[PDB]
């Protein structure tokens, strides 16, 4: 079963600066010492 | 179309490099022709030549 929770305190939504975060590997190929370019769904810096 | 052009990439990088070289060369040409000197002389007020 589930119980609704009561003890709460609302605050304005917190915001933060995400800088140079949210980068993942594009494929599963071993590339070394190469500057590669790509386009995908990425988190903007 | 931009996504498809992305995987070429080096081609128009090369093109832009060539055109920038041409433009720099044009500025070089004008400078080497006209900027032979650097002391900007001016004519005297009297034209007693
Ligand atoms: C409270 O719980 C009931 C059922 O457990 C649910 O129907 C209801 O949506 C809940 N209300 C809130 C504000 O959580």
């Amino acid at each position: 079963q589930c119980v609704n929770l009561t003890t709460r305190t609302q605050l304005p939504p917190a915001y933060t600066n995400s800088f140079t975060r949210g980068v993942y590997y594009p494929d599963k190929v071993f590339r070394s010492s190469v500057l590669h370019s790509t386009q995908d769904l990425f988190l903007p810096f | 179309c931009s996504n498809l052009l992305l995987q070429y990439g080096s081609f128009c990088t090369q093109l832009n490099r060539a055109l920038t070289g041409i433009a720099v060369e044009q500025d070089k040409n004008t400078q080497e022709v006209f900027a032979q000197v650097k002391q900007i002389y001016k004519t005297p007020p009297i034209k007693d030549f």
